[PDB]
């Protein structure tokens, strides 16, 4: 089966038919890519030190 | 012939392959064991049963995966003569790359042996240790590698001349001339008077034999498969491109073999 | 034992995917999802206990 | 060239003031740090 | 929707899957640069208190996560596979499974990575991860194995789709492409291709050496015992030096393409140009001990080495002079990916004058493991690669995305990127040749304005990167009203002088590669029919 | 005012010396475990290796010999 | 007598005479122009091969043949090198005395 | 004659083994599987783990 | 010899060795700067000449009368490049008749140096552990991170080859002033040559990664005359 084509059909995000707002997952992902080592630093200041 | 039945074709040689779950469950299967025994090598885990299942999931996925592919390439038929060259070529680099690690693991041989440490006794092989004679074992498991490649190059030719019960006996002849090779190096490694740990000569010696030791069981269970698949009349007279591979790896791990035993059997002792 | 072009008739004709298409494929695939679900969901309740620094019980 | 204000000219009216303004471009894309030297308190500020 | 990302063997969709980990990553290693530049930013103990061991764990994170999460994916993994096909006229590239497996082994390394950093408190080397420091005794923990399998999940990624690409154009051409008449894009990523399983062997099997002295009692580089640790620097840095030459060619590639479409103008001589990158490339694994010049060579193989790295230099030297020949006499049109095309030539031509000025083995004694070395890979590996990536992205992305960005958003995306990040890197050379050394926590406080500088400079290049995440928004959203409602830019080549626009509009597209000719998104089976050429 | 060491030796011109300090420690006890037990001009060799190779290596040599696993055996009966 | 110094260099003549018999095996299975390049090359190889590991007990042979003539090595070169090392000694510190 | 050599090398009293070297039988951390000095082709006739006396 | 804040030129010469990099790194420079200003001019006359050129000369594709004179210019500077970088790579390993020498050996996170040149009539080899002062027991006037309790102290006007090695992780003895920089690993002896011209302080720092005390581990190396280092030597 040849998946149809589209503007919106190239990329795992749907963009245009949803409920929540795209800026909710379109920033929380790269709010998580951005956290990822503050959570690093947290998990290596709580094992040593204090914070 | 027609337009019409000939536009209901692939209209370019080349695979065009359906939708296959088989990079992502040998992917989790990799991430698994390398957590796995990143783990076990410390005792977080009680036990190596989780490695031992780890390791068995990921060569039960890629069993399934050769499955696929050898229902893909005799039964649906699309490996056409551009496909079959194309894979060629990538086993040919593959194992290109193959012996760039052995390369490597004679690097690490040379330049921990012809600059000698002053811990060594500054000699090569070191003091105590006493070195593997490179005539009695090694002299046997470097000429049957020769007859297995002898015995595989004319059971390929009676492949292609026509005759089954030769090219049968050739490859049921190669694979226990083989395996005879890998129980008699089991052999030798059982009662040697070094260990992996005996110091950076055991460490080296032990690596490269063990890395051509994993190499010819994975060769052995390729040329099961093939057995098999020459046995239920899949292998055709002109279309053996995976018993084509398996003779270029067996011929090159041939002579890896004897740089590795040259190196490792004469001038290291 | 020569039983190449009964498979092909059967695996070019079916809407079934290539490795569910084959008679036997249910011995295959079933007890194969099932220890590879065990398999790779069972390091990620190690990998907390890991964090946490608590080892094994051994010995 | 043969006839007309000459080539040396011509050119030298295009790109004398061309030098200025690429000595200014390349005396503030590689002398900041001059600039932010001057400021601080090393100079006796 | 679940066959076809995560099945999924057609190399369009596996592209996009590489982007999504590349933004994901360049994100997660970013905020590890923010960390160590904000706490870098002045003497005494800053936002982490104390805590040598966690500065050591951040910056191994921030320099292995970006070089083999962010760069390499991002220009060979997304890019080759979504063009590498697509310029040539394979339908898409064979072995496709293995292009599939590529990517989705490397999140698993990225998952391993990120784990890696919590567990005992961690594995801190750096990126070039050596012993006695990481053998057992000096540190000990299930950190650095897992650290450690993260290279050897994107060491076989990498291999998986060096393979990949090299038998897919190798035989999968289409009618007329010749072995000499390929875009220069297929001929950097062919030769990156060849250098990937030439190299990366070498690499596997010394950190796979270090992993079984680590934890199998073996004596590789454990010295007491036999071993020594000067054979890993040794097999170490002989992928060293051509993994940066892998992650720079296809930024040439990128660069020779843009600056060929955005002057009106072919490149100047493509057969000497790559010649020059073959030769690169098959030059650069014999210079490998440039990163030893300190450890106790001898003066003559230090002069062969130091000899061999000048002939390094000069076809880098002949690709930017045959740059600025393609683009001088042309009608340099400065649009979002010409302008980063301009600013990687200067950006990268001064990396190279203090590489130079590095590869001096009498030289190097004065600079080695100081930050002199890393305002100079910071200019290559950082402006270099990432330049380019930029200008594949806002040069390519308009015809794979389908959707036009913001142009003024994206103008002043370059010139905040080109602004803070040249005020990050260039006090390193000040703090290089004043006596900094690599890798400290912080220093002894007579340096302590240039650290300072730098640091208000990270903060504008890590703004940028937020300024480029909100033009990847505005871009998702606002695809067809940029199209329409006069934002953007349509036309990357603009119409010719004497030509109408009645004209224009007959031939609207005048490319000299295949992937602007394809429409926006394109099709899942773009080449039904191949592509002639004569 | 004097302050003389050891010189330069022809045989190791190169920047490692671990080879040089192995031998002449080895070759100090190759000359006085055999030509004689202790009158000699071969307190050179002790000069050489007491002046180049650090204590912790000359101690874990030393019990070494004593031991008797050491590496370059020095021919002693 | 010639057996010193061409048995002090034994691999290298083995090496050199496995490239050797590499190529004088490929240019004579070469010409016949029927067979793939994939057969050709495995056939030389072992052919290569075979020769190679056959000269290599006609060196054991002659290594024997140079160890009656210079009985009990790699121990009174050794010794050489000791004696050379004491005269080094000895001629260095007596002019430290009388200069 | 290895076999009767390893029947002559069976009987001997761990104490008359030779003290041997540095680089001999080291162990950096305990094997993970095992006892803790224990390899997989380990034979425990000529592969001994002398413990120093 | 000591670092100055908002510097942009290397810590000052005290060695042949470093009076020879410094004229090697100036001649360097001096062969660098007319390449990036010709870089730099090409691409701001042609990016701001060409811009505003409505035309494009796309019928130029090659030639070689300026091909080949563009790749033999790079030729010719790299060589006048490295004809002097010779000279000074085989004049810095030159040790021949050094005065005395010094063993500088590092372990975890702090030096170790120890003096065996027999003069000191005690009889005894002399050495002595080189801890950092931990930043709170300075005293109003001390140099922070780089200052030493017990420093290493040398003689001026004599060659001085040290060698240096380890017990532990590669360490790096490394004095930008005497331009002296030699990794030390745990496994050789690795020996460098230097002939102090003035007496007075100079400081250095590990560079290499220790662990976690990797800024904690520096170097103090005071010249002294050699009459107060016979006495020192001897007082010790
Ligand atoms: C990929 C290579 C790379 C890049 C780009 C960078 C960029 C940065 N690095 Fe560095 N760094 C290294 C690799 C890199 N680094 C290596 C190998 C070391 C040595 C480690 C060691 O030896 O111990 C090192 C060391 C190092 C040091 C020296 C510390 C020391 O060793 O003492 C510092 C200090 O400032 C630093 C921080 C930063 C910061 C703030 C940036 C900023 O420039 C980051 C800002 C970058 C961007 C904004 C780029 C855009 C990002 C995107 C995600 C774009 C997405 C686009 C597409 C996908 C098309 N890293
Ligand atoms: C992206 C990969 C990459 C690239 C392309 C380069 C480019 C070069 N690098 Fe770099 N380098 C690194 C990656 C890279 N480097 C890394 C990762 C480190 C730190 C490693 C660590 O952790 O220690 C490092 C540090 C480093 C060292 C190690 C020093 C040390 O650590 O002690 C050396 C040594 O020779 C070096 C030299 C060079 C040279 C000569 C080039 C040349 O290829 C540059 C070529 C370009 C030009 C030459 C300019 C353009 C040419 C002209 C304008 C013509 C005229 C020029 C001349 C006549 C010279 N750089
Ligand atoms: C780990 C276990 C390794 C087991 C290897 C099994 C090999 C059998 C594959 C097969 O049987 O593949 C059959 C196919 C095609 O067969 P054909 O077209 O010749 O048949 C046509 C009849 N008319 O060959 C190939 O495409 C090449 C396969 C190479 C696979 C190499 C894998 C190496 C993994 C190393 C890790
Ligand atoms: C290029 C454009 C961006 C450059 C930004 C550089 C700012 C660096 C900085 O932050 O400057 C730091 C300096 C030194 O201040 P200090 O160390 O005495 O302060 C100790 C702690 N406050 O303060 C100034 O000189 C203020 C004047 C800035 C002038 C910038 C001129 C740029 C040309
Ligand atoms: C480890 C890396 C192993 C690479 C093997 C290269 C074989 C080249 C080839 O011929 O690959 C042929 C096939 C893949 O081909 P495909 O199904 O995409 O081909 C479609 C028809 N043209 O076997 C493989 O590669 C499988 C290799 C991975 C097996 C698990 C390894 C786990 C580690
Ligand atoms: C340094 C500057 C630092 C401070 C910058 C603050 C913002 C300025 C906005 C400028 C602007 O807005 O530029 C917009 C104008 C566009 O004008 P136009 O010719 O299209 O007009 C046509 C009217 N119809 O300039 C340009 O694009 C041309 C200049 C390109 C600059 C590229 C720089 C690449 C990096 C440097 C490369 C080497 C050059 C330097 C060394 C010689
Ligand atoms: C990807 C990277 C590929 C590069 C691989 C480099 C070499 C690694 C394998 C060497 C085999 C050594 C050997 O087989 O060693 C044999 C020894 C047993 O010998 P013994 O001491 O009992 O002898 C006793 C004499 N009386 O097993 C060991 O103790 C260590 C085993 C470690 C686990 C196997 C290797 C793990 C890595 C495999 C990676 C494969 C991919
Ligand atoms: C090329 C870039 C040239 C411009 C640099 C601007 C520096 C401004 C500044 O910050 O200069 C400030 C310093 C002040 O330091 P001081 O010694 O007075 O400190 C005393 C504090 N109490 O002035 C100088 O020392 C010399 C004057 C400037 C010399 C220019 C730099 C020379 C070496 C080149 C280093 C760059 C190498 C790049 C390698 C590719
Ligand atoms: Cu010692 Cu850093
Ligand atoms: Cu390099
Ligand atoms: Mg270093």
């Amino acid at each position: 089966v040849h998946f149809k084509d589209g503007v919106y059909e190239n990329i795992p995000f749907k963009v245009k038919g949803r409920k929540t707002p795209y800026a909710l997952s379109h920033f929380g992902f790269f709010a998580i890519g951005f956290a990822v080592p503050f959570v690093a630093c947290y998990v290596q200041l709580k094992k040593s030190g204090a914070f | 012939m027609t337009h019409l039945e000939r536009s209901r074709h692939q209209q370019h040689p080349f695979h065009m392959v359906m939708p296959s779950p088989w990079p992502i469950v040998v992917s989790f299967a990799l991430l698994s064991l390398a957590l796995s025994t990143a783990l076990t090598m410390h005792g977080y885990i009680g036990n190596m049963n989780m490695v031992y299942l780890a390791l068995f999931v990921l060569l039960t996925s890629s069993i399934l995966w050769f499955r696929d592919i050898v229902a893909e390439a005799t039964y649906l038929g699309d490996h056409t003569m551009a496909v079959r060259k194309g894979i060629n070529l990538g086993f040919l680099m593959f194992v290109l790359s193959e012996v760039l690690i052995f390369a490597g693991l004679f690097w690490a041989y040379f330049h921990s042996a012809m600059s000698p440490d002053v811990t060594l006794g500054a000699c090569w092989p070191p003091v105590g240790i006493e070195a593997v004679q490179p005539t009695e074992l090694p002299l046997l498991n470097t000429i049957i590698l020769l007859s297995s490649g002898a015995t595989v190059t004319y059971s390929h030719h009676a492949l292609i001349a026509g005759n089954r019960n030769k090219a049968l006996s050739g490859l049921l002849i190669t694979f226990w001339l083989i395996v005879i090779f890998v129980t008699c190096q089991y052999i030798e490694y059982t009662n040697a008077a070094f260990t992996i740990s005996d110091g950076v000569y055991g460490s080296v010696f032990y690596a490269g034999t063990g890395l051509h030791f994993l190499h010819m069981v994975m060769l052995a269970a390729m040329l099961g498969v093939n057995y098999w698949r020459m046995r239920n009349y899949h292998l055709t007279a002109g279309h053996h491109v995976g018993y084509e591979t398996t003779i270029i790896y067996t011929h090159v791990l041939d002579v890896i073999w004897l740089f590795l035993y040259v190196v490792f059997y004469w001038w290291g002792v | 034992a020569n039983k190449v072009i009964q498979l092909q008739k059967i695996f070019q004709s079916s809407t079934k995917p290539l490795w569910w298409r084959h008679p036997r494929s249910a011995l295959y695939l079933y007890p194969f999802y099932a220890i590879f679900a065990v398999a790779v969901v069972t390091p990620l309740l190690y990998i907390p206990n890991a964090i946490r620094g608590i080892k094994a019980k051994k010995a | 060239g043969r006839i007309g204000e000459s080539w040396v000219i011509t050119e030298g009216r295009r790109l004398i003031p061309e030098i200025f303004q690429w000595s200014a471009v390349l005396s503030v894309c590689l002398g900041w740090p001059g600039a932010v030297y001057f400021f601080s308190k090393a100079r006796k500020a | 929707m679940v066959q076809r990302w995560l099945y999924s063997t057609n190399a369009k969709d596996i592209a996009v899957l590489y982007f999504m980990l590349a933004i994901f990553s360049g994100m997660a290693g970013t905020a590890m640069s923010l960390i160590i530049r904000l706490e870098l930013a002045a003497p005494g103990s800053q936002y982490l208190h104390g805590n040598s061991q966690l500065f050591n764990v951040l910056v191994v994170g921030h320099a292995v996560l970006m070089i083999f999460f962010l760069v390499m994916p991002a220009l060979i993994g997304g890019f080759g596979n979504y063009l590498l096909p697509l310029m040539i006229g394979a339908t898409d590239t064979a072995f496709p499974r293995i292009n599939n497996i590529a990517f989705w082994v490397l999140p698993m390394g990225l998952v391993c990575l990120v784990t890696s950093t919590l567990v005992e408190s961690g594995a801190g080397t750096g990126w070039t991860v050596y012993p006695p420091l990481s053998s057992i005794q000096a540190h000990s923990g299930p950190s650095v194995d897992l650290a450690i399998f993260a290279l050897h999940l994107t060491s076989i990624s990498s291999l998986l789709g060096a393979i990949n690409f090299i038998v897919t154009t190798l035989n999968m051409r289409t009618n007329g492409m010749t072995m000499h008449k390929l875009p220069l894009f297929v001929w950097s990523i062919f030769i990156t291709a060849f250098l990937l399983l030439l190299s990366l062997p070498v690499l596997s099997a010394g950190i796979t050496m270090l992993l079984l002295d680590r934890n199998f009692n073996t004596s590789f580089f454990e010295v007491s015992g036999g071993g020594d640790p000067i054979l890993y620097e040794h097999l170490f840095w002989f992928f060293g030096h051509p993994e940066v030459y892998i992650l720079i060619i296809p930024g040439f590639g990128i660069i020779s393409h843009v600056v060929s479409t955005y002057s009106k103008k072919p490149v100047f001589g493509e057969i000497s140009m790559v010649y020059a990158m073959a030769s690169i490339g098959l030059l650069g694994f014999l210079v490998w001990s440039h990163h030893m010049y300190i450890v106790g060579l001898d003066a003559d193989t230090r002069a062969y080495f130091t000899s061999a790295t000048m002939i390094i230099a000069i076809p880098t030297g002949i690709k930017i002079f045959s740059w600025l020949a393609t683009i001088h006499g042309g009608s340099i049109r400065l649009a979002t990916p010409m302008l980063y095309a301009i600013a990687f030539l200067f950006l990268f031509t001064m990396g190279g004058l203090t590489g130079v000025a590095l590869a001096n083995a009498s030289l190097d004694v004065a600079f080695h493991d100081t930050y002199y070395v890393v305002g100079h890979f910071h200019y290559v590996l950082s402006m270099g690669a990432i330049f380019s990536l930029f200008a594949g992205y806002y040069y390519w992305s308009p015809q794979i995305l389908g959707l036009n960005y913001n142009e003024k958003l994206a103008q002043i995306q370059f010139w905040l990127i080109f602004i803070g990040a040249n005020v990050i890197f260039f006090p390193m050379h000040f703090l290089g040749i004043n006596g900094m050394p690599r890798r400290i926590p912080d220093y002894p406080d007579a340096f302590a304005g240039w650290n300072y500088v730098a640091s208000i400079g990270s903060f504008i290049a890590t703004l940028s990167l937020f300024l480029f995440i909100y033009i990847l928004y505005d871009q998702l959203v606002n695809g067809l009203n940029n199209k329409v409602n006069n934002k953007s830019v349509i036309y990357n080549k603009a119409p010719d002088f004497v030509e109408s626009n009645t004209i224009f509009n007959l031939n609207t597209v005048k490319s000299s590669s295949i992937e602007f000719l394809l429409t926006s998104p394109p099709a899942v089976h773009s080449f039904n029919t191949p592509a002639v050429q004569s | 005012s004097p302050l003389h060491t050891v010189g330069f030796d022809a045989r190791f011109p190169q920047q490692n010396q671990t080879k040089h300090c192995w031998q002449s420690y080895v070759d100090y006890h190759k000359c006085v475990n055999m030509k004689g037990e202790d009158f000699a001009p071969c307190k050179v060799f002790w000069k050489t290796y007491n002046a180049l190779c650090p204590l912790d290596w000359i101690e874990k040599w030393d019990d070494q010999r004593e031991k008797g696993i050491f590496a370059g055996d020095i021919n002693s009966d | 007598k010639f057996v010193e110094g061409l048995s002090n260099n034994k691999y290298k003549i083995i090496t050199g005479a496995w490239a050797a018999s590499l190529y004088g095996s490929w240019v004579i299975v070469n010409k016949d122009p029927i067979m793939t390049k994939a057969q050709k090359i495995v056939q030389a190889r072992m052919y290569a091969q075979f020769i190679t590991v056959g000269l290599l007990l006609a060196s054991v042979g002659l290594s024997m043949y140079e160890n009656k003539l210079h009985p009990n090595k790699q121990k009174v070169n050794e010794m050489r090198r000791w004696e050379n090392a004491l005269r080094v000694a000895e001629e260095e510190e007596r002019l430290e005395k009388e200069g | 004659e290895h076999a009767e050599h390893r029947e002559h090398l069976k009987h001997v009293p761990d104490s008359e083994w030779p003290r041997d070297y540095e680089f001999m039988n080291i162990r950096s951390k305990p094997f993970f599987w095992g006892d803790g000095d224990k390899t997989l082709f380990w034979n425990p006739v000529v592969n001994r783990h002398i413990e120093h006396d | 010899d000591v670092p100055t804040p908002y510097a942009c030129y290397f810590q000052d010469s005290a060695t042949p060795n470093q009076e020879g990099i410094l004229e090697l790194h100036d001649n360097i420079m001096f062969y660098l700067l007319v390449i990036l200003g010709l870089v730099s001019w090409m691409l701001y006359t042609i990016v701001m000449t060409y811009s505003k050129n409505p035309i494009a000369y796309k019928y130029i594709k090659h030639g070689q009368t300026i091909e080949v004179i563009w790749t033999i210019f790079p030729a010719v500077i790299l060589l006048i490049i490295a004809f002097p970088s010779f000279i000074l790579l085989y004049l810095c390993d030159e040790v021949i008749s050094p005065a005395m020498t010094i063993k500088a050996i590092g372990y975890q996170w702090y030096w170790k140096y120890e003096y065996s040149d027999f003069i000191n009539d005690s009889g005894e080899t002399v050495e002595f552990e080189s801890y950092v002062i931990p930043d709170e027991l300075l005293e109003e006037g001390q140099l922070r991170l780089l200052d030493t309790d017990t420093s290493m102290v040398v003689p001026v006007d004599t060659h001085i080859r040290f060698v240096v090695t380890a017990a532990d992780v590669i360490h790096d003895f490394a004095i930008p002033s005497l331009g002296i920089k030699v990794d030390a690993t745990p496994g050789r002896l690795n020996q460098v040559s230097a002939l102090i011209q003035r007496e007075g302080v100079f400081y250095g720092a590990c560079s290499e990664l220790c662990g976690t005390g990797h800024a904690n581990m520096p170097i103090k190396i005071e010249a002294v005359s050699l009459p107060k280092f016979l006495e020192w030597l001897n007082e010790q």
